């Protein structure tokens, strides 16, 4: 089915620039109005900009004007948003979406990319094994910024907490029958894309 | 052939809301998507039909009715509204099938002194039936004593100035007509 | 032009809710109004478009109405179900900008008595060698979402190094939260044990772990 895939979120310093893209598959991306709409943590939807099907006209919200440029390539079925002169308030998960008609619904959306804007230290996670129906899991310590993906190839990964130092920590647990501890092997896959960290830990 | 919608939307002078002009659209094809896609319009809503399906449809005729009103009067060009324009100027039926399109006309229709040539009807004995047009310029008797006390001229002016709720807004109404006769306006097929 | 929504709205299962989207500094019925549901940690999806049209595959319980008189567009859910618990957004479009409502947190009453699930993990062996110790108290599957977490060392209260997450909504409508206690390896091994104590709807649920 149709998936809208975005890339390019990460950490940027105030005054810095970042560029993000939405690539389409399974729909003709050409005949429609393309839009970027962001959502900060624990906050609501805010429309950021949109662009006409042929690129003729581009429109932006007041607080990003002059700072962001939205562009599109119909050949790649791709939508783009250059973010310049970035400020803290811009910190948000940035979604891309296609409106069916100009005043209608957003029928297709992307999975979302997070841009964080603050001081330095894209500091990576330290992944520790949390060892043992019994529960076993991994602890994802002292990282920044989000997001972190944890995999195991009944998993419950928990939202993180932002510590007093300013860095996130995350835990994740799965539950398995006591009999299968000896036979089966359990490894959690932690990825912190900002820090280019990919760690596998046995439990 | 294409429906000459350009003749309507990009004409130089629009009618006054009391003498609203009507053009008949027939024997043509219209890209309805050229209309709604444009951010130009500060209103696009259709009643009785989804705009996307407009391109898939055939209508016996389409009527384009245009006039100018105040922005904060636009809310009335809609079924079941009330107000001067709704009651004394332009009335859409309760059960409508059409599209109502509007944009701000301040750059063209506002003058520095006020542009007094856009007029409206303020008084009428009774309300308009849907799609009725009244240009009657006879005295409105608002008092018990015959004018031959409380006697008024029905038509006022907007006097448009660059003050938006009182700014000029051009309006187009597209009513989609279906008869038991061959449809001659269809979308792109 | 702006849109205001009620901050929160609650109604019982099987009943009907209306969530209002009233316009400030403009006319809401000037252009179509669209409605978007967002379940916790998921992308917005369409629920109502073009004021009252309903997409295929969206539950039949969702209706829409528009009121030019009260300057409001409304989102209606006939015969409510617990699975409808999500944030809901309305949007419309002025000539140069797409505009969204603040968002409405819909609650479906009368589904409680969910006590907290606690799994407690002691500091990892790798972490101790790194001269650090963090005790991880993970709490999930509870309703309503209001809890207070307190730590004990030898049944004596702990006042330092505690960081607790604001309770967060799960997919199954219960709530999950985590509390971490930071210790030096000496404070961990010196003490008899550490305990994590969660009070939820007047009941205290605690786990105790011990250095081995």
């Amino acid at each position: 089915e149709v998936q809208l895939v975005e890339s390019g979120g990460g950490l940027v310093q105030p005054g810095g620039s970042l560029r993000i893209s939405c690539a389409a598959s399974g729909l003709t991306f050409t005949g429609y109005w393309m839009n970027w709409v962001r959502q900060a943590p624990g906050k609501g939807l805010e429309w950021v900009a949109n662009i006409k099907e042929d690129g003729s006209e581009k429109y932006y919200v007041d607080s990003v004007k002059g700072r962001f440029t939205i562009s599109r390539d119909n050949a790649k079925n791709s939508l783009y948003l250059q973010m310049n002169s970035l400020r803290v308030e811009d910190t948000a998960v940035y979604y891309c979406a296609r409106l069916r008609w100009l005043r209608g619904n957003f029928d297709h959306w992307g999975q979302g990319t997070l841009v964080t804007v603050s001081s330095a230290s894209t500091k990576g996670p330290s992944v520790f094994p949390l060892a043992p129906t019994a529960a076993l899991g991994c602890l994802v310590k002292d990282y920044f910024p989000e997001p972190v993906t944890v995999s195991w190839n009944g998993v419950h990964t928990f939202p993180a907490v932002l510590q007093s130092s300013g860095l996130y920590s995350l835990s994740s647990v799965v539950t398995v029958p006591s009999s299968s501890l000896g036979t089966q092997t359990y490894i959690c896959n932690v990825n912190h894309k900002p820090s280019n960290t990919k760690v596998d830990k046995k439990v | 052939n294409l429906c000459p919608f350009g003749e309507v939307f990009n004409a130089t002078r629009f009618a006054s809301v009391y003498a609203w002009n009507r053009k008949r659209i027939s024997n043509c094809v219209a890209d309805y998507s050229v209309l709604y896609n444009s951010a130009s319009f500060s209103t696009f809503k259709c009643y009785g039909v989804s705009p996307t399906k407009l391109n898939d449809l055939c209508f016996t005729n389409v009527y384009a009715d245009s006039f100018v009103i105040r922005g904060d009067e636009v809310r009335q060009i809609a079924p079941g509204q009330t107000g001067n324009i709704a009651d004394y100027n332009y009335k859409l039926p309760d059960d409508f099938t059409g599209c109502v399109i509007a944009w701000n006309s301040n750059n063209l229709d506002s003058k520095v002194g006020g542009n007094y040539n856009y007029l409206y009807r303020l008084f009428r004995k009774s309300n308009l039936k849907p799609f009725e047009r009244d240009i009657s310029t006879e005295i409105y008797q608002a008092g018990s004593t015959p004018c031959n006390f409380n006697c008024y001229f029905p038509l006022q002016s907007y006097g448009f100035q660059p003050t938006v709720g009182y700014q000029p807004y051009r309006v187009v109404v597209l009513s989609f007509e279906l008869l038991h006769a061959p449809a001659t306006v269809c979308g792109p097929k | 032009f702006m849109l205001t929504q009620p901050h929160s709205v609650s109604e019982s299962p099987g009943k009907t809710v209306t969530i209002s989207c009233t316009g400030s500094n403009g006319y809401i019925a000037n252009n179509y109004v669209q409605w978007y549901q967002q379940r916790p940690g998921s992308v917005p999806t369409v629920v109502i478009y073009e004021d009252n049209q309903r997409p295929s595959g969206v539950p039949d319980r969702f209706s829409g109405s528009i009121d030019s008189s009260s300057n409001s567009a409304s989102l209606i859910i006939s015969g409510l179900k617990t699975e409808d618990e999500a944030d809901y957004y309305c949007q419309s479009y002025d000539t140069p900008n797409v505009v969204f409502g603040g968002g409405t947190k819909l609650t479906v009453l009368g589904q409680p008595k969910a006590a907290p699930s606690v799994t407690l993990f002691p500091p990892s062996s790798e972490e101790l060698q790194a001269n650090k110790a963090t005790l991880v108290c993970l709490i999930s599957d509870f309703y309503p979402g209001a809890v207070t977490v307190a730590w004990k060392a030898d049944s004596s209260p702990v006042k330092a190094g505690v960081e607790t997450t604001t309770p967060s909504k799960q997919s199954n409508n219960k709530y999950a939260a985590s509390s971490y206690l930071s210790l030096t390896p000496e404070q961990w091994k010196s003490h008899r044990s550490y305990s994590c104590q969660v009070t939820h709807e007047g009941s205290t649920v605690e786990k105790t772990v011990a250095p081995t």
